[PDB]
C-alpha cells in the first residue's frame, strides 16, 4: 500500500542512478498528503535533504536540490512548511559557490552545479507565486539578497540566469528597483562585446531584459524611439558608398526618420571592417523586436508607420575590386533585417497594418538578386547563398496570405519567387565550373524538411492566385516527377507532396483540365480520402434528421 | 445551450441568459435601428445612442466611457483581429491580453456616409460620403476581414473588398429589388485560405421577396468584380423585416408582421425523396413541388422586429414590437421563456481605456497604435523529460 | 468547360511534357 | 518518364514501354488463363505456368532486364489465378519521421493463388508457409482475385456467378462477409475504383461486375451490413472484360465484336448532366435502376448510348495513368494502343518469338526467395518460431545551424 | 572578378574573434574559390595557415582551425582532394595527444566541448571522404587503423559523442573494424554492467545499436538475437517467487515453451543474475530495469538496417510478449510463501505494470517495423491488452482510476499501438469490450501529442463500428467542448479535433441534438479544405435525392 517514506529517506544518503531515480519517481505519489505523517515523517525527509545540501561532496548537493524540487512540486505541504528553509539553504550554497567563479568552474561539474542551483531556485519561486500568503515572508525578505548574486553571475553565465531575472523583474517590479542600474551596466557590457560569441537565445534574452528594464507607460517609449532613431545615422553612413539621389523618393524618406553605443569607424583599405554595419543593424533590430513583440502589464504606443518606412528604405539599399566584392554581400544582409522586422510586425499585430501588406510584397522584389548586365534575369549564384533568408521570405508571404486571402490581380514578384524556389528545389552541385571521374558525388542533396517549406509556399501560391501558364506547368511537373521519384526510392509519398497534389487538383485556376486522374494513378497503393469525395461525392450534412 | 442574450429597445436595453432568471438592465440607452450594437472583444459592448451623437460603451451595468462623434450615426460593425494568439515562428499559444480590441470600426449614418475608423489609435481612416444614396440598414463582415457587405434603403447591396478600402471602387453591386433592403445573411465554408467559392448570400427586403445568390465568380476579375448569378428566389406574402438561418444551413426563419414563418431548404417530397433548393423562382404558402410552390409553417402570430438563432439550432429568439422577446422551440413550436425589461431595436447572443475618435482623415508620419501582446499560457508538466535531464547529468559527476 | 470531366479535345496533358524526351 | 506494359500471350512474354519502341521477349511462358501474372515488390515478376505446376520468376529491376527465368517455384497443383497483398505502412516509421528507403530485398505479405475446382492457396512470402487452404469457395472455379484496400479485404470471382468478399484477418489466422448472386452465368471479370480511402464507413466504393449474362452490375460498398447495388446495365453482346477511368468518370468494356465505351456522367440534350452513381454511406435506398446499352448508330425509355471505339475481338483491357489511352488485347496475340476520344490507334505492339492476350498490366516508372510448402499448415503452436526473412532499409541521412553551434561553442572559452 | 582576396582571409584567420570569424567562415562557403589555377599560390597559404592553427595553439586556435577546416573542406573539392589527409592527420594527432590525458583537460572546464569539436570535425571529414572511392583507397583507410582504438578508449568516459561515428565506421568500413571488435565489446559490456541509468535514452540506444552491429561478421545476428531472447525466461521465473503461475496452467505451459540454449554462448551472456531478497523492498526494480536492458538490445537486433536479410523469430517474440502481459494481480494471486507487508505489497503493485509495459513496448516496435507480417495474431495482441487495464479487487469490471493516472506515459503507447494495428484490419472484430474500456480510460485521462493519438483512436472506432449511444455522446461532448475551449481561449482549433468532428458528422449516429447544430457551426468557420468539398462538390450531383 504505502511505501514508508522513512525508508526512502534512509536509502537516500547513498543512492546512485537506478535507486535515486526510483526515489524521485515514487515521491510523486499524492498519498504522502495524509493525516499524521505531516509533522514527524516529512520532517525527517526534509532534514535529510537539508543535511545533503548544507554540506556535501557536490554530488549530495545536486541530488539534494533535485530532490527538493520534485518534493515541493508534487507536495504542496512541503512547500507551505519548509520551502523558505530549502530555498535559503540553496541560495546560501549558490552564494558561496559564486563568491568564487574561477575556482568553482575548474572541474567540468561547476557548470552543471550552477545550472541545477539556478534552475531549482527558479522552479521554487515559480511555484510560490500561485500562493499570495506564501510569496510573502519566504521570498520577499530574500529577493534583496538573491538578486545581486544572480546579477554578478549573469556577467559570466547569461544563458542560464537571465530568464530567472526576467521572470522576477516581470512579476516583481518594485524589489528589482534599487538594483536596476547595476543590472543595466552589465547589459551594456554584454552588448559592447563582440555580440556574436553569444547565441541567438542569449542575444534575445539580453535584449528582452533590457526592454523590461524600462518598466520602472512612458519609459518604454523613450527607449523604443531611441533605438528607432539610432538607425538613420548608420543608413546615412551607408549612403556615402551607394550614391543615393539617383532615386530621390527614397532620399526624401531617409531624412524623414527621427544612447550608449559607440559611433563606428569604417576603412575602405580594410573592407572586412564593413561587416560592422550589418552587425549593428541586426543588434538594433533585435532590440526593437524586444521592445515591440514582448508582453507588458500595460498597453504601449508602437509606431508602425515608422518601422514600415524603415523597412521600406532598408530594401531600397541595393543595385577597389575586392571592396566591390564585399559590398556585393553586405547589402542582402542589410535588406534581410527589414525582412526580419516585417515578419514580426505581421504575425504579432496581424491585421493591424493591413494597409502595408501590399507594399511589402512589391518591395520583396528588390531583395531578389538580378543579373548585372542590363537584364531582368535572376542571378542564381547569389541565390545559392541566400537559402535561409528565402525560407523566411516564404514564411512571411504565408503569414500575410492567412489574412489577405485570394487575390484578383497578380504581381510579378510571385513568379520570380517561384523560379527561385524551383532553383532551390534542385540538387545542388558545386563542381559545375569545371572531375576525378565522378562529378555526381559532390552534390548537396535537399532534405525533406526543405521540400516541406517549398511545397507550403507553392500551396500558398496556387491557392491565392491564378498564376500564368508556365509557372503552373513547372509546378505540376515538379510535383509529379518528385512524387514518382520518392515512390520509387521509398515505397510511399510524403505528406507535403500529397498536400501539393491536393492543391493542384482543387485549385487548377486558368487550366482547362485537371490533374486529378494522374494523382490517383500515383496514389495507387497510397490511398487518400480527398479524392474519394471529389470522385464519389456525399449526401449533404443535414438531410438525415 | 446556456448562451447569454442581449437586446435593446428604443427606451432601454438589457442582458440575460436563456436558462437563468437573472437580468442586468442598462442605465442609459436610446435607440432607433435594426442594428446599432455589437460587442467588441469579449469585454466591451458598443451601442450607438440616439439624439446625442455618441456611443455608449458598457462592460459585460453603467456607462464606462462616452465617445463623441462628428454625426448621429445609425449602424455599427467591427472587424475582429485574428492570428495573434498563436505565433507561427515560436509555436506558442498566447493568452488574450487585458486590452484587446478589433482592427476597425465601421460606422454609418443616413445618406450613406460610411465612416471607417481604426480603434487601436482613434483615427478617421476613410470616409465614403455617398455609397448608397439612401440610408444604410445593415453592414456586416461576411468573412473574417475579407469583405464588407452593406445594404440600404436604395434597394442595393454593395460588396466592398476590405484591403482596398483603407489604403473605393467596390467589387460587386446587386440591384435586383424594388424596395428597401431590411436584412441579409450569409452561409459559408472556408478552405485552407479564406475566400468565396461556395458562399451564399440571402437578401431580404420590403418586396416580400427572398433572393439567394451564389458568390463564386467574384474573384474572376472580368465595379471590379464579375457579377454573381442568382440561383434561387422566393416570393413571400407579407412585407418581411428579418431573416435568420440554421447554422447547418437547413432552414430559413423569416420574421415579419403576423408571426415568424419557417422554410425547410431540404424540402421533403412524397415517398422518401428530399430535394435541395440551393445547389429558380418559387411561391410560398402557409399550412407537390412541380406546381411551382413550397409549403411554409408558422411559429408565432406576433409582430416581429428582430430574430436570432440559438447556437444549438433549436431555439428562436423573436423580439416583438411590444418590448419583449420570446424564447421558442421549433419541434413543439412552444415557448419556454419570455424576457422583458423594467419595440426591439436589436438582439444578439454568444456563448461564454479607449481612445477618442477623430474627425479628419489620415493622409513617414508615425502611424501609431495602442497595443498589448499578452503572456503565453506557460506563465498563467512531464516527468520523463525532467528524468532524462537529471539522468544525463549523472554521467558528468564522478569522483 | 468543367475541369474534372473527360475533355472534348483529343490529346490533353501533352502540354505537361511528361513523356517527351528532349534531344541534346 | 514513361509507362511500362507487361503482357503475355499463350506462348509469348513481351515487355515494352509505351513511348520507347523497345521491348524484351521473355523466353519461357505458357498460359491459358485470364489473370495469372503479377509484379512483386518492384524487383520481381511472377507468372503461373500452365500444365507444368510451377511459377516462373523474372527479375525486372535491371537497366538491362533479365530476358531469362531468374528462378522457378514448384507448387502442389497447377493453379490459374494469382494476387498479391502489398505490405504498406512500414517505411515511414510513424513514431518519428525518418522516411526509410526501400531495401534491396522487399516482398509482400501474401501470395493469393487459386486453382480449378475452387481451391484457394495462400502463402506467406517472406517465409514460405501455407497459412490456410480453403478447400472450396466457389464450387466451379475462380477467375479473378483482388485486394481493394491495402491488406484489409480481398474480393474473389468465379464461374458460379457469385462474387465473394473476405476479410483478411478472418482468412489467415473463415466465414466470409457477403456473397453476391445477381448474375445467372459465369462472372468473367470485375473492377473496383482506383480512388479509395483507408476505411469503409465513410467512402462509397464502387464494384463493377461483368459476366457472360451481358450485364454490368455496379455495387456500392460501404459496410460497418451488406452492399446495395444502385444500377445495372444490359448489353446485346456477350461481354468479356472491363476497365474504368482513374476517377470513375467512364467505363470501357471489352467484348466480342469490339470494345465499347460508356460515360457515367451522362450528358443529356439540355446541357443537363446526370450522375448514374450517386450514393451515401450506410443510409441508402435499394432501388437499383435498370438501363440498356445500344451503340451510336433522352434516357427515360430505358436506353443509353455507348460509343463504339474498336471492332477487335478483345480479350483484355488496361488504361494509362493519364486516363486517355486504352491498351486492348485482341485474339490474334497483339496489343493495340488507342486513344479514347478520336478512336484512332496510335500504336500496335506484337510479339516476336500463337494465342490471345492472356493478361496485361501497366504502371508508370522513371528512367533468393523461399520455397513454397506443399501440404503443411502452421497450426496453433506457440513454441513454434514464426521465422521470416526481412530487411529494413536505411534512412535518408544546414550551414546556419552549424554557425549557431559555433556561436554557442565560442562562449565557453575566455581566450 | 569580385573575389574577396582569399590571402587576406588567411591573413586574418590567425587573429580573429567571433564577430569577424563567422563572416570569414561564411565567405569561404562561396562557390567561386574552386578554380584550378588558384590551387598553387593562395589556397596553399590558407591550408598551411590552418595547419599552423592546428599544430600549435592555446586550445582556441585548435577550435578555430578545425571549424574552418571543416567549412573549407565541405565547400571546396580541390582542398579536400589535395589536403584532406593532411588536415585529418593533424586533428587526429591532436586528438591522440589529448585522449592520452583525459583527466587533466577536464579540469580546465573547456575540454568537453574541445573533444566535441574535435570528434565532430573528424566525423565530418570521414563522412565526406567515405563515398569518394579514389580519395578513400590509400588516403582514408590507412589512417583508420590508427583512428579506431583512439576512439575506443575515449568511449569509456564520453560515450554520447563517439558512438555514432563508430557506428557509421562499422557499418561502412566493417572489415577494417574486425581486429578491434572484442576490444570494443569489452568497452560496451562495462557500460552495461555499470549503472546504466546515468545514460539517457539516446546513449542507451547507441550502446545497444553498436552491440548489435558487432555481429555483422547472416548468422551471427541470429545467434546474438536468440542469446538475448533466451535471457527472459529466468527473469519471468523469478517473478514467480512473487505471484503464482500455477493457477491457469496455460501461461505456465507457455513459459516452459520459451527458448533457452546452453553451452553454446558465453560471449553474449555476460550479465549477473539477481538476488532479489524481499526484506529490501527497493531492490525489486532490478527486474524491470533488467528487462528494459534486454528489450533495448532486442529491438536493436530487430529494428536496424543491414546489408542482408534476417531470420527473425516473430513467433517467439509474440509468445514472450503474451507471457509478459500475463503478469498481473487480477487473475493470478500473490504467493503465500511471502508474508504480507504493506510497503512490499505497494512496491509489488506499482512494479508489475512496468513489467507489462516492456512487452507493450516490444509489440509497438514489432508492429511499427514488420507491419502486416505478423498479422496472424494481431487479434490476440488486442485481446491481451485488456490484461494491462487495472481493475479493483472485485472482478466485475470496476476500473481503479487512481492508478491509471500513473500510467499516462504508458497508455499513450497503448493507444498508438492500437491505432497502428487497426490501420491494417477490417471492420468485423470481436474486441468491442476492449474498445469500451479504452474509451473510458481516455475520457478519464483527458479531463501534447496525447490529443492526436486518442483522437485518431476515436476516428478509427467511429469509422469501424457503430458504437453504443453512451460512449458516442461522450466522445461527441468531448470533441465539442474541447474545441470550444481552445477557440474561446485561442484563435484556432488543430487538425485532429477537426477530423474528429468530421468523422462524428458523417457517422450514421445522427439523432443526437448537438451533432447537427454545433459540430458544423464550428467547422463552417475553421478554414479546413476537406469540409469544403462536402458543402460544395467539384463534380455534378443531382439536385434531388432518394434517401
Amino acid at each position: 500500500e504505502f511505501i514508508a517514506v522513512s525508508t526512502l529517506a534512509r536509502n537516500l544518503e547513498i543512492a546512485k542512478g537506478n535507486e535515486f531515480h526510483t526515489i524521485l519517481a515514487t515521491l510523486r505519489s499524492p498519498v504522502y498528503i495524509n493525516e499524521q505523517l505531516l509533522k514527524s515523517e516529512l520532517s525527517f525527509l526534509v532534514t535529510k535533504i537539508l543535511k545533503l545540501i548544507r554540506s556535501g561532496n557536490d554530488f549530495d548537493l545536486w541530488k539534494g536540490c533535485h530532490t527538493s524540487v520534485v518534493t515541493c512540486a508534487y507536495n504542496p505541504l512541503v512547500l507551505s512548511t519548509h520551502g523558505g528553509q530549502l530555498l535559503a539553504a540553496i541560495y546560501s550554497r549558490l552564494e558561496q559557490k559564486t563568491g568564487f567563479y574561477s575556482s568553482v568552474i575548474s572541474s567540468s561539474h561547476g557548470k552543471q552545479l550552477f545550472n541545477t542551483l539556478i534552475s531549482s531556485v527558479a522552479i521554487i519561486i515559480d511555484l510560490m507565486k500561485n500562493k499570495p500568503t506564501l510569496s510573502r515572508e519566504a521570498l520577499v525578505p530574500k529577493l534583496k539578497a538573491i538578486i545581486p548574486t544572480l546579477i554578478t553571475l549573469s556577467q559570466y553565465e547569461p544563458e542560464l540566469v537571465l530568464p530567472v531575472l526576467q521572470r522576477i523583474l516581470k512579476r516583481n517590479t518594485t524589489t528589482f528597483k534599487p538594483f536596476t542600474n547595476k543590472f543595466r551596466t552589465v547589459l551594456i557590457n554584454l552588448i559592447i562585446s563582440d555580440y556574436a560569441s553569444l547565441g541567438t537565445k542569449t542575444q534575445r534574452l539580453v535584449c528582452e531584459n533590457f526592454a523590461y528594464l524600462h518598466l520602472l507607460d512612458s519609459n518604454w517609449r523613450t527607449g523604443l524611439m531611441s533605438i528607432l532613431s539610432q538607425f538613420k545615422p548608420i543608413i546615412q553612413l551607408c549612403g556615402e558608398i551607394l550614391d543615393f539621389e539617383q532615386d530621390n523618393e527614397l532620399y526624401k524618406l531617409i531624412k524623414s526618420l527621427p544612447e550608449f553605443l559607440p559611433s563606428l569607424k569604417l576603412d575602405f583599405n580594410a573592407p572586412l571592417t564593413l561587416w560592422e554595419i550589418p552587425q549593428r543593424l541586426s543588434l538594433l533590430a533585435d532590440m526593437l523586436v524586444a521592445f515591440i513583440s514582448l508582453p507588458t502589464p500595460f498597453p504601449i504606443r508602437v509606431p508602425l508607420g515608422g518601422i514600415n518606412s524603415l523597412c521600406e528604405v532598408l530594401l531600397g539599399v541595393s543595385n577597389d575590386n575586392e571592396l566591390n566584392g564585399v559590398i556585393n554581400t553586405i547589402l542582402p544582409q542589410i535588406q534581410f533585417q527589414g525582412i526580419r522586422l516585417w515578419e514580426i510586425m505581421v504575425s504579432k499585430y496581424g491585421k493591424c497594418g493591413l494597409s502595408f501588406f501590399e507594399g511589402i510584397l512589391s518591395s520583396i522584389e528588390l531583395f531578389i538578386p538580378l543579373k548585372k548586365k542590363s537584364n531582368n534575369e535572376i542571378d542564381f549564384n547569389v541565390v545559392g547563398s541566400l537559402k535561409f533568408e528565402f525560407a523566411t521570405v516564404f514564411r512571411l508571404v504565408n503569414m500575410i496570405l492567412s489574412h489577405l486571402g485570394h487575390q484578383l490581380n497578380i504581381i510579378s514578384v510571385i513568379s520570380q519567387l517561384i523560379e527561385v524556389a524551383l532553383f532551390l528545389s534542385h540538387d545542388k552541385t558545386l563542381i559545375d565550373s569545371l572531375i576525378y571521374t565522378h562529378p555526381e558525388l559532390f552534390v548537396c542533396k535537399n532534405s525533406m524538411n526543405w521540400f516541406n517549406e517549398i511545397n507550403d509556399f507553392f500551396i500558398t501560391a496556387l491557392n491565392n492566385w491564378i498564376l500564368p501558364s508556365t509557372p503552373h506547368i513547372q509546378i505540376l511537373k515538379y510535383s509529379i516527377t518528385q512524387s514518382l521519384r520518392l515512390k520509387e526510392r521509398f515505397g510511399y509519398i510524403p505528406e507535403s507532396f500529397v498536400n501539393l497534389l491536393r492543391c493542384e487538383v482543387l485549385h487548377p485556376g486558368s487550366e482547362r483540365v485537371s490533374i486529378l486522374p494522374i494523382a490517383i494513378s500515383l496514389l495507387k497503393n497510397i490511398n487518400d480520402d480527398m479524392f474519394e469525395l471529389l470522385c464519389h461525392p456525399k449526401v449533404p450534412v443535414g438531410m438525415v434528421y | 445551450m446556456d448562451e447569454q442574450v442581449i437586446f435593446t429597445t428604443n427606451t432601454s436595453g438589457t442582458i440575460a441568459s436563456v436558462h437563468s432568471f437573472e437580468q442586468i438592465n442598462l442605465r442609459q440607452c436610446s435607440t432607433q435601428s435594426r442594428n446599432s450594437c455589437v460587442q467588441v472583444g469579449n469585454k466591451y459592448l458598443f451601442i450607438a445612442q440616439a439624439q446625442k451623437a455618441l456611443i455608449n460603451v458598457y462592460n459585460l451595468e453603467s456607462v464606462e466611457q462616452r465617445l463623441p462623434l462628428p454625426e448621429i450615426l445609425k449602424c455599427l460593425e467591427v472587424v475582429e483581429n485574428d492570428g495573434v494568439q498563436y505565433d507561427r515562428i515560436q509555436g506558442v499559444n498566447h493568452n488574450l491580453p487585458d486590452f484587446n480590441l478589433p482592427y476597425l470600426l465601421l460606422g454609418s449614418t443616413e445618406s450613406g456616409k460610411l465612416y471607417i475608423w481604426e480603434l487601436n489609435s482613434g483615427i478617421l481612416l476613410n470616409v465614403k460620403p455617398m455609397a448608397h444614396y439612401q440610408s444604410i440598414t445593415k453592414i456586416k463582415s461576411i468573412l473574417n476581414g475579407k469583405y464588407i457587405i452593406t445594404s440600404g434603403n436604395d434597394s442595393r447591396v454593395i460588396i466592398w473588398q476590405t484591403v482596398d478600402l483603407v489604403s473605393p471602387k467596390p467589387l460587386c453591386i446587386l440591384h435586383d429589388h424594388t424596395l428597401p433592403v431590411t436584412d441579409f445573411q450569409v452561409s459559408s465554408s472556408q478552405g485552407k485560405f479564406l475566400s468565396c467559392t461556395d458562399t451564399k448570400l440571402f437578401t431580404v427586403s420590403q418586396d416580400a421577396t427572398i433572393r439567394c445568390y451564389d458568390l463564386s465568380l467574384i474573384g474572376s476579375k472580368k465595379s471590379i468584380g464579375k457579377t454573381p448569378v442568382l440561383l434561387a428566389t422566393f416570393t413571400t406574402p407579407y412585407s418581411i423585416k428579418s431573416i435568420v438561418l440554421d447554422p447547418a444551413d437547413r432552414a430559413c426563419y423569416i420574421g415579419t408582421a403576423e408571426g415568424c414563418f419557417s422554410l425547410n431548404l431540404f424540402y421533403k417530397l412524397k415517398g422518401n425523396a428530399i430535394v435541395n433548393l440551393l445547389q429558380r423562382v418559387f411561391s410560398l404558402v402557409q399550412r407537390l413541388y412541380a406546381m411551382g410552390q413550397l409549403v411554409c409553417e408558422n411559429v408565432l402570430n406576433s409582430n416581429v422586429s428582430c430574430l436570432e438563432i440559438s447556437m444549438d439550432g433549436t431555439l428562436l429568439l423573436i423580439g416583438d414590437t411590444e418590448g419583449k422577446v420570446s424564447i421558442a422551440e421549433i419541434y413543439s413550436k412552444q415557448i419556454i421563456r419570455t424576457i422583458q425589461t423594467l419595440e426591439v431595436t436589436n438582439l444578439l447572443t454568444n456563448p461564454y481605456k479607449i481612445p477618442n475618435l477623430q474627425r479628419v482623415i489620415f493622409d513617414g508620419h508615425l502611424h501609431d497604435i495602442w497595443y498589448q501582446i499578452g503572456e503565453p499560457e506557460a506563465e498563467t508538466n512531464d516527468f520523463n523529460a525532467y528524468l532524462e535531464q537529471v539522468k544525463t547529468q549523472e554521467s558528468i559527476f564522478s569522483h | 468547360r468543367n475541369p474534372y470531366l473527360i475533355p472534348d479535345y483529343p490529346q490533353p496533358f501533352e502540354h505537361l511534357k511528361l513523356f517527351t524526351r528532349e534531344l541534346k
